[PDB]
């Protein structure tokens, strides 16, 4: 094919304690390049790259312009907060968790444990593996949080252990979707 | 009720 | 930060497509067919609770599409270096036989953002209660994909996620199969 040209431009809005402060970026890129932008922690636009010095001192010129894109924090950030935070912000999906074997050996040998946490909204979560009650903090490996492009997370997180007759292994799962930590236990 | 779009500037 | 809104917008020469999104901790909000010129909800509900003027969207793509004229002399033309995929593959949810699942296909890091994608099920291509999600924004200003393709489980069925992106050597396939 025929070479690509390529132009991006994000609008960006970070918030944190609620509102209470608010940045706002307006970034521009030439194939994967950013050369100029605008921070309201700076109040006027900068260059990246070379390319952006000639653009920036055109623009920060403008009065009008840069008194606009520092209002933005009010009028573009925290509006659409308030008009998107019942359905994102708030939003609050519960886990779904399962337990199982994995690999396969017979008695007296390797044997790993899963726990399956699926489903769930916002990705920050807790998890966690205990045996007859003590907490397990070793033979632990995680997948780590997993985005499913949906609006959900999921993760495993796996427990390398030699089962014996009569154990309890549990798996616990902390998370903003419920008042109380849900448990999921699995008996050898 | 609307969510506002931000507009770029011409280089 | 407990949390980031991005709007994230782009035009490509000579393809002269371009994409107007929204997105929420990295998750789609909404985003505009400039096609039909009508703002599409990420999830069916949100329609309910917000609204987007999709000519909004039309008017930055103009903005961008002038920009991308300029900057691309003022840069001797130099184009943008292709940066294949890294594709992977998953279940919704844990597989359980003949019970309604989904697998998922997560093309990442790749630029520019175009693609093929086409979902193999023993070699025959699937159609059926497909679909996919705009590309998604990155930190470090790559792509991101997702492609869905509802299924059922059983032990023969063999399922694949192929991708093209002009730099891949081939079209790059993630394998999927019951155990
Ligand atoms: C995506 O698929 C399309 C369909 O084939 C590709 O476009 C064709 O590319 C061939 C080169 O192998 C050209 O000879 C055709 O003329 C193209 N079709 C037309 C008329 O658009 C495209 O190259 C693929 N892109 C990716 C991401 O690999």
């Amino acid at each position: 094919t025929r070479p690509r040209f390529l132009e991006l431009l994000k609008s960006e809005c970070h918030f944190f304690n609620g509102t209470e402060r608010v940045r706002f970026l307006e970034r521009y890129f030439h194939n994967q390049e950013e050369f100029v932008r605008f921070d309201s922690d700076v109040g006027e636009y900068r260059a990246v790259t070379e390319l952006g010095r000639p653009v920036a001192e055109s623009w920060n010129s403008q009065k009008d312009l840069l008194e606009q894109k520092r209002g933005q924090v009010d009028t573009y950030c925290r509006h659409n907060y308030g008009v998107v935070e019942s359905f994102t912000v708030q939003r609050r999906v519960h886990p779904q968790v399962t337990v199982y074997p994995a690999k396969t050996q017979p008695l007296q040998h390797h044997n790993l444990l899963v726990c399956s946490v699926s489903g769930f909204y916002p990705g920050s979560i807790e998890v966690r593996w205990f045996r007859n009650g003590q907490e397990e903090k070793t033979g632990v490996v995680s997948t780590g949080l997993i985005h499913n492009g949906d609006w959900t997370f999921q993760t495993l997180v796996m427990l390398e252990t030699v089962p014996r007759s009569g154990e309890v292994y549990t798996c616990q799962v902390e998370h903003p979707s419920v008042t109380s930590p849900l448990t999921v236990e699995w008996r050898a | 009720q609307w969510i506002r779009v931000n507009i770029p500037k011409r280089i | 930060e407990e949390h980031v809104i991005i709007q994230a917008e782009f035009y490509l020469n000579p393809d002269q497509s371009g994409e107007f999104m929204f997105d929420f901790d990295g998750d789609e909000i909404f985003h505009v067919d400039m096609a039909k010129k009508e703002t599409v909800w990420r999830l069916e509900e949100f329609g309910r609770f917000a609204s987007f003027e999709a000519q909004g969207a039309l008017a930055n793509i103009a903005v961008d599409k002038a920009n991308l004229e300029i900057m691309t002399k003022r840069s001797n033309y130099t184009p943008i270096t292709n940066v294949p995929p890294e594709v992977t593959v998953l279940t919704n949810s844990p597989v359980e036989l003949r019970e309604p699942n989904v697998l998922i296909c997560f093309i990442d890091k790749f630029t520019p953002p175009v693609v093929n994608v086409t979902w193999l099920r023993n070699g025959k291509p699937v159609t059926t209660g497909v679909s996919e999600t705009v590309f998604l924004p990155r930190e470090d200003h790559l792509f991101r994909k997702f492609h869905y393709l509802p299924f059922l489980p059983s032990t023969e069925d063999v399922y694949d996620c192929r991708v093209e992106h002009w730099g891949l050597d081939e079209p790059l396939l993630k394998h999927w199969e019951f155990d």
